This record gives structure tokens, C-alpha cells and sequence, in this order.
């Protein structure tokens, strides 16, 4: 009832460290982004026990609800780190791009880039055959704030890119679609 | 007063050389490039410019066919090919003359006169220039390996009368192995190839590889430039250059510089082009071989002589006589170039690298550099062309001048997208043997016995390194911190006096402790004080930092939320990993899983049919290199390697369907 209440009132980030079972595994579906640790963290309603017992099934802990399961083929988790230290220094990161509540303004931050440079860089990037693909992801990195973007669900719907990066100090989020 | 339309016949910076010449003479230019060279600069610098064919240069640049209806449709009156391409193509000459097209280089009579070593040799006797003689018969006998030597010389060579590749060759001084190797020679030889017939000839020592270059008249006047030292060198193509050599006094240059003029007044060399003489420990100077062509090593010698090649021979085609004399070419300074490539140099000295540029900053700011370059950003480097990227060029009034200025460029220069061999470049120059001179033409496989490894720092540089890092990571977790203030929610700046860092570098981990005191980051490397002062621009690409009076410049070239960052310092990436105390205390506790790199597995991306593989089995790989495209949803999906080698197996052929996950090619 909260996580449904805050929904659209506060960001609400839920970052999986662990295994999660029964009931439990339904709060990182209410919340806006889940997070998981890759081999150390699981989503499950039941465990491979149950799927055994009920079904003539075989699949182990991984396979069932591993992060490596839901980060590039469920479409249930936003994205997984290598371990707990890295994950962490990622959440800082991506903390602060976002405003504390839906009553503010994208949050503005302090920038170096100047904002009014141009990028002759992307001048060919698009090729004049119809049948040759190229990388987005080489445009949104060239006008982006000092080329930082941070990109979700990197392995799952590849053919569509969504993130987060900033504008002359801005918060933006960006999509696009990846011809590749 | 001279020619309204020329066309060239090259791509690339040479290309923008003429073209900017052709500007500065009133001169409209015509350019040709194959499709993927359409955006390429010297197409847009250009006034016209023709599209002759596809990407590979046989069906574009070499075509002479195409590039002669090219020629025609603008009313080209002049061709300048540069180098390269058509620069010794005689039928192309032959048929472009027939069309009464003025052709800018030798004429047909230069390139075959020296066609083959016969002629060259020949020349070298007539123009009495040196070529020492060998011994114009067998040497069968014990005694003749020795009496013959004694007539003519001292280092004396055996080596077969026909063959190569050690087939019985050994060096000699002394009379004691020179009989014992002939006869050793003698008596095993046959056991090889069936012949045991020996010759000697006469050899040098520790050579440098020196080149004079000549401007010959078409009526008849040649005058010779001063020399350059060509000595820097991998797989039999020059990457430094310096002009004013070191090797040479006034008295050598000019008993030299007659030489080339009596090699090119004798065939009536009326261009421009190269002699080449090998110059042993002792100063004797010995004839190698005359090139027809303007040199990749022409604009070095510019900055001394203050000349303007092209500018030169766009008049000598025209018919005018040479605007100098002799007395008039003398050395104003010293200048030293180096080629930048595309290229991995720690994979046996260069390995090609493909891809797009993505930045890229000349060093134009800085005193006494002159780039010559003919790329501009969103430029892409491809296998069907040798991957220059640039010409760096520095010139000062001493030899310590040019150097530094050429060490300051090379830090300045951005280049990001592809590999690039600038590490190879800022080391080298700053060699003890490149600075005092000690160069021979196998400087480098003598220095890097076991490949290239990258600058390695000494104490004093690894502590500047840690600094420079550490006070950057800080620089950037302050910089996190200042928001624009949100009158509903207060924010609140944590009081952070001391920065406590972890600093692991390759295999040693260092205790670094910084504190911001403004624009100054005082910073303790394992009990050494640092104090590191900038402005902390963290958006530009070049950081100027000055560590504790010490001016140094860096590029940061990827951060990550982990800690790690890739810093260039000195030409070299290092790879630095930044925790704070805490988090690394507490990563000790995390599990070392290694997963296996596999890269050589290239399989399917994308369903769909097989169009093309640019590979069979035992081809050469590249990094980044298109080895499958596959078709399909009206969209040609190219698959690349992750991999430098070659191919071991190609496991699906072009007319194939494949789906996703499926193995194409395998590497080894
Ligand atoms: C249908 C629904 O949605 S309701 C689902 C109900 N969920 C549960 O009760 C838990 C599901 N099943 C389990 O208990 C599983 O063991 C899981 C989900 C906890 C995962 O197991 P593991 O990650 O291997 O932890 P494990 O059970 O080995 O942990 C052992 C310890 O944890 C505690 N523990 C384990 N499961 C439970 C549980 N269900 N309830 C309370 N404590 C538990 C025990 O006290 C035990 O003590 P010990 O330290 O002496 O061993």
C-alpha cells in the first residue's frame, strides 16, 4: 500500500543483494527501478524445489531467478553489477540524477561543457545506403554532457536505448532506437 | 604565369598539400575519391571533384582508365599523383602524355632508368659516386677468401652466388674467419640448395640510413637540399625523421650534396626526388638507391630550407627554371617529424586498428608544430588504405628545442576512436641514444628486444602519476556535490577535510591522502608531498595540472563509479582503480570469480542470410576488422572480431541462413 501510494510522490529504487522469495519478490515490481548483483542476488515467487514437486522441470537456482535471467530476458530488472562494492558506487551515481520528489525540478547541476560547441563528428555517422546500419549509441554518447550516459537494461530489448544523461547541467532522459 | 586547373590524383594529406598550394597560387584544384572517400577532406577542400570507383584503390585510384575521363571532363590541364598510386606508373604517364596532359613528376625516361639495379649501379659508376666494388668471380680456393679481401678491403662479406636468407652468409674481418668461413661454406652449402660457389663483397657496420633530395630543371640546373636522417624505423617503413642529421659537417654535405646532383644531371632528372646513401660508424658514405617521387619525408626538410615543394614543381612542369641557387639553401634551425598510424604498437610494432574517430584535437596552439593531416573528425580508418592519421611536424633553432616542442605536441594531440602509436613516439624521442644521436637503422629492435611494453615510470613519476589521479578523483566528487540549492529540500555540503584513498596501480597498492585547499590539492603519496595546482576544467579533453612546479598534461579517457580510470600521463594509459578507505576495507570480502574471455568465438548476432565473409582459413585478423554481413529486415547487420590473429575456421559460407547464436567463424 505505500509503494503504491509513493508511486509518482518520490522515487522509489530497490536494489537486490540477495535472494528474495514469496511475497517479498513483489516490491521491486511496485517500485520505479530494480537493481540486482549478478550471482549473489535472485527473484522468485518459489524455489527449484517447488518447480520439481509440481512439474516434470529441471532448473537450478540460477536459471530460475538469477540476475543474468532477468536482466536479459525477463525484462524484470534494470540492470546488474559485477558485486556489492561496484553496485553501491553505481547507485551513488545514478542517485543523483534524479529529483527528490515529483514536486521539483530536474535537478541542475554544476557543468564544464560548454553548451553551445558543436559535434562535426556526426556529420557521416548516418550512412547514405539504406541498408547499413550504425551504432546510436555514438550520436547520444557525442551530445551528451562530457560523454557520460547511463544506460538501462543494456542486455535486454537491444533494439530500443533508454537512459539517463544531462544537457548543460540538466537531467534528460533519452530514447532511441539502435538500427543495429 | 601558370596553369588555371590541375588535377591530383591521391587522397589524403597529400592531397590537401597541393590543394592548399593550389589555393595559395590561384590554382582551382580537382579531386577524385572512390564512394567511401566522398567525405573525406581533401574532397571538400577541393573546387571539383570526381567520383572515380569503389572502395579499393584498384578499381579508384589505380584505374587510369577512369581517372583519364576524370582528367578530360573538367579540362584538367595538369595531373600531380603525390606519391604513391601512379607516381611510377608508365603506361599511365604514357597515355596521359598522349593526351598532351601536363604530367607533374618523372617523365617516363627517369622511371625506367632506374627500373631495375643494373642501371642504378651503373649510373652510380658513371656519376662516380661510390659503390665499392665485390669480387667479379667464384672464389673457390682456401686462400682466395683472404687475398682477394686484402685487395680490395677490410669487413668483408661471404655470402652465396645466388640465394638469401642465410644461405651460408657470415660476417668477416680478420684474415682467420675469413678463411673459415668460406670454407665452411664451401663444404655445407651443398647440403642446402645444391650450390657451394661463394662470393664475397664488402660490408659496413652499424649503418644510418641518410637521404639526400634533389630538385632537378628542365633546363638543366639540379640543386640539392640538405639531407635527413631517416633511421627510426619498423617493418621496412621510417616513422621519425630529422633533417639537419648530426651525422654530417659542412665539408660531408656538400661532397655529398654533388653526388646526388651528378646522379640526377646524368639522367636528366628534371623533377624532384631522393637520393639515398648508408653512411657507416666511420663516416664513409656509400650509394644505395635514387627514388623518383616526392618522399613522405619532404616536410620536414621545408622547415629549414624554407621552401615550398609543390609550389616548386607545379612551376618546374610549367617550364620555368629553379628560382634559388645553390648559396641560397642553408639550415635555419632544426626540425624532426613523426608519422602517427592507426596502428597497436605493442602487437609486434604496429598492427593495423579500424575504426571511426570520435575526437579529435590537433596540437596547433603550441610554438614552432605543423600538422599536416588529411582527416577531420567523423572520419572513419579502414584496411583498404594504410591508416595514417597524421603528419607531426616541430621545428625550433636547436636540437633540444625541436625535441621538447615536439614532446609538448604529442601530449596535446587527441586522438580517441582508434589505436593510435603515440606511446611509441613519446618514448622514443626522449631516448637517451635518440637524444645524443646513437641511431642506427635497427635503433628499435635493439631497445625493444621483446616488443614494445609502454613508458615506464620511475619514482618520482609514479608519485606525480598517483597525485595527478588521486587529486582528478576528488576533483570529481566535489564537483558531484554542488547543486543549484532547492528551497524546499536544503542541501547540505559534507564537511570532508581529508580525502582517504586507496591507489591500486598495476600490482601495488598505495596510501594517497589529499585535502582541497582551493585550486591546490595537497596530496601525501606514501609520505611524499605533493601539491597539485590547476584549474580543473573537467569537461576539456586536454587537463594541464602543474605538480609541485613541474607542468605536466594529461587526458582522462574513461571513469567509472568502481573507481577505475584510464589516465594517458606521459603517451601511456595506466589503469588506476580509486576506492575510498572504506570501500576498500570492506572489497577484500569479495569472491576473485574469473569468467573465460572468448573472444575468438564469433558467432551470430541476428538471423538471416549469409551475403558475405571477407575470410578463409589462415587470413589476418584485425580488431574491429568485418569479417561476416548478414542480411536480413532490409538491413545488412556486419559482424566484426574482437580478436587480433588469424582465422582457424570459417564455419558458415555466404549463401548460408543462419540464426541467432550460431558459430560463423572461429579465431585462433
Ligand atoms: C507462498 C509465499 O509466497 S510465502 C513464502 C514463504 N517463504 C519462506 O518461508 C522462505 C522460503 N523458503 C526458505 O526458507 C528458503 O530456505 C529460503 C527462501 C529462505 C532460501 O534459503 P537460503 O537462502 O538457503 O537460506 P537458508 O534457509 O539456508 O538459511 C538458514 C537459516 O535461515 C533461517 N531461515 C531459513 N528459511 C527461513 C524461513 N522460511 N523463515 C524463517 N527463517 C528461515 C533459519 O533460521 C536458518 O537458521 P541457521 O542459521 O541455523 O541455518
Amino acid at each position: 500500500l505505500r509503494n503504491v501510494t509513493a508511486s509518482g510522490v518520490i522515487p522509489q529504487i530497490s536494489l537486490i543483494m540477495g535472494p528474495c522469495a514469496g511475497g517479498a519478490v513483489y516490491s521491486p515490481a511496485l517500485t520505479d527501478f530494480t537493481f540486482m548483483v549478478k550471482d549473489t542476488s535472485y527473484l522468485f515467487i518459489t524455489g527449484p524445489d517447488v518447480v520439481k514437486s509440481v512439474t516434470n522441470e529441471d532448473v537450478t537456482q540460477e536459471e530460475l531467478g538469477g540476475a543474468k535471467t532477468h536482466t536479459t530476458m525477463s525484462g524484470v530488472a534494470h540492470r546488474a553489477f559485477e558485486n556489492d562494492v561496484d553496485a553501491l558506487c553505481n547507485l551513488r551515481d545514478f542517485f543523483n540524477y534524479l529529483p527528490l520528489s515529483s514536486q521539483d525540478p530536474a535537478p541542475v547541476r554544476e557543468c564544464h561543457d560548454p553548451s553551445d560547441r558543436l559535434v562535426p563528428e556526426l556529420d557521416t555517422i548516418v550512412p547514405l545506403e539504406s541498408t547499413k546500419a550504425y551504432n546510436m549509441v555514438d550520436i547520444i554518447h557525442s551530445v551528451v554532457d562530457e560523454r557520460e550516459f547511463f544506460e538501462i537494461m543494456p542486455n535486454y530489448a537491444k533494439n530500443i536505448i533508454v537512459g539517463f544523461a544531462r544537457m548543460n547541467g540538466r537531467t534528460v532522459g533519452i530514447v532511441g532506437n539502435q538500427p543495429k | 604565369k601558370t596553369f588555371d586547373k590541375i588535377l591530383v590524383a591521391n587522397r589524403g594529406e597529400i592531397a590537401c598539400r597541393v590543394i592548399r598550394t593550389c589555393k595559395k597560387m590561384g590554382i582551382k584544384t580537382v579531386a577524385i575519391h572512390s564512394d567511401v572517400d566522398a567525405s573525406s577532406v581533401h574532397v571538400k577542400m577541393a573546387d571539383e571533384a570526381v567520383c572515380v570507383g569503389p572502395a579499393p584503390t584498384s578499381k579508384s585510384y589505380l584505374n587510369m582508365d577512369a581517372i583519364m575521363e576524370a582528367i578530360k571532363k573538367t579540362r584538367a590541364q595538369a595531373v600531380h599523383p603525390g606519391y604513391g598510386f601512379l607516381s611510377e606508373n608508365k603506361e599511365f604517364a604514357r597515355c596521359l602524355a598522349a593526351e598532351d596532359v601536363v604530367f607533374i613528376g618523372p617523365d617516363t625516361h627517369a622511371i625506367q632508368a632506374m627500373g631495375d639495379k643494373i642501371e642504378s649501379k651503373l649510373l652510380a659508376k658513371k656519376a662516380e659516386v661510390n659503390t665499392i666494388p665485390g669480387f667479379d668471380g667464384v672464389v673457390k680456393d682456401a686462400e682466395e677468401a683472404v687475398r682477394i679481401a686484402r685487395e680490395i678491403g677490410y669487413p668483408v662479406m661471404i655470402k652465396a652466388s645466388a640465394g638469401g636468407g642465410g644461405k651460408g652468409m657470415r660476417i668477416a674481418w680478420d684474415d682467420e674467419e675469413t678463411r673459415d668461413g668460406f670454407r665452411l661454406s664451401s663444404q655445407e652449402a651443398a647440403s642446402s640448395f645444391g650450390d657451394d660457389r661463394l662470393l664475397i663483397e664488402k660490408f659496413i657496420d652499424n649503418p644510418r640510413h641518410i637521404e639526400i633530395q634533389v630538385l632537378g630543371d628542365k633546363h638543366g640546373n639540379a640543386l640539392w637540399l640538405n639531407e635527413r636522417e631517416c633511421s627510426i624505423q619498423r617493418r621496412n617503413q621510417k616513422v621519425v625523421e630529422e633533417a639537419p642529421s648530426i651525422f654530417l659537417d659542412a665539408e660531408t654535405r656538400r661532397a655529398m650534396g654533388e653526388q646526388a646532383v651528378a646522379l640526377a644531371r646524368a639522367v636528366k632528372y628534371s623533377s624532384a626526388g631522393t637520393v639515398e646513401f648508408l653512411v657507416d660508424s666511420k663516416k664513409n658514405f656509400y650509394f644505395l638507391e635514387m627514388n623518383t617521387r616526392l618522399q613522405v619525408e619532404h616536410p620536414v626538410t621545408e622547415c629549414i630550407t624554407g621552401l615550398d615543394l609543390v609550389q616548386e614543381m607545379i612551376r618546374v612542369a610549367k617550364g620555368y627554371p629553379l628560382r634559388h641557387k645553390q648559396a641560397d639553401i642553408r639550415i635555419n634551425g632544426w626540425a624532426v617529424e613523426c608519422r602517427v598510424y592507426a596502428e597497436d604498437p605493442y602487437k609486434s610494432f604496429g598492427l593495423p586498428s579500424i575504426g571511426r574517430l570520435s575526437q579529435y584535437q590537433e596540437p596547433l596552439h603550441l610554438p614552432g608544430v605543423r600538422v599536416d593531416s588529411g582527416i577531420q573528425p567523423g572520419s572513419d580508418i579502414s584496411i583498404y588504405y594504410d591508416p595514417m592519421i597524421s603528419k607531426l611536424i616541430t621545428y625550433g633553432s636547436d636540437r633540444t628545442e625541436a625535441l621538447k616542442r615536439m614532446a609538448d605536441a604529442l601530449d596535446n594531440y587527441v586522438i580517441r576512436g582508434v589505436t593510435h602509436n603515440i606511446a611509441l613516439l613519446r618514448e622514443v624521442i626522449i631516448n637517451s641514444r635518440f637524444v645524443k644521436g646513437d641511431i642506427s637503422t635497427k635503433f628499435l629492435s635493439d631497445v625493444y628486444p621483446d616488443g614494445f611494453k609502454g613508458h615506464m615510470l620511475t619514482k618520482s613519476e609514479k608519485n606525480q602519476l598517483l597525485a595527478i589521479a588521486s587529486s582528478l578523483f576528488v576533483a570529481f566528487q566535489l564537483r558531484a556535490q554542488h547543486f543549484q540549492e532547492n528551497s524546499r529540500m536544503p542541501v547540505i555540503k559534507p564537511d570532508i577535510a581529508n580525502w582517504e584513498l586507496s591507489v591500486k596501480l598495476h600490482d601495488k597498492v598505495h596510501t594517497v591522502v589529499a585535502s582541497n585547499n582551493g585550486s591546490v590539492f595537497s596530496v601525501e603519496v606514501d609520505g611524499s608531498k605533493l601539491n597539485v595546482t590547476s584549474t580543473w576544467n573537467l569537461a576539456s579533453p586536454l587537463l594541464s595540472v602543474s605538480v609541485d612546479g613541474t607542468q605536466r598534461t594529461v587526458q582522462c579517457l574513461s571513469r567509472e563509479a568502481g573507481g577505475n580510470m584510464s589516465i594517458q600521463f606521459l603517451g601511456t594509459v595506466y589503469k588506476v582503480n580509486i576506492l575510498t578507505r572504506l570501500a576498500a576495507e570492506l572489497n577484500k570480502f569479495m569472491l576473485e570469480k574469473v569468467t573465460e574471455d572468448t573472444s575468438s568465438v564469433l558467432r551470430s548476432p541476428m538471423p538471416g542470410v549469409v551475403v558475405a565473409v571477407s575470410v578463409k582459413p589462415g587470413d589476418a585478423v584485425a580488431e574491429g576488422q568485418e569479417i561476416c554481413v548478414i542480411e536480413a529486415m532490409k538491413m545488412q547487420n556486419s559482424m566484426t572480431a574482437g580478436k587480433t590473429g588469424t582465422v582457424k575456421s570459417v564455419h558458415c559460407q555466404a549463401g548460408d541462413t543462419v540464426g541467432e547464436g550460431d558459430l560463423l567463424v572461429e579465431l585462433e
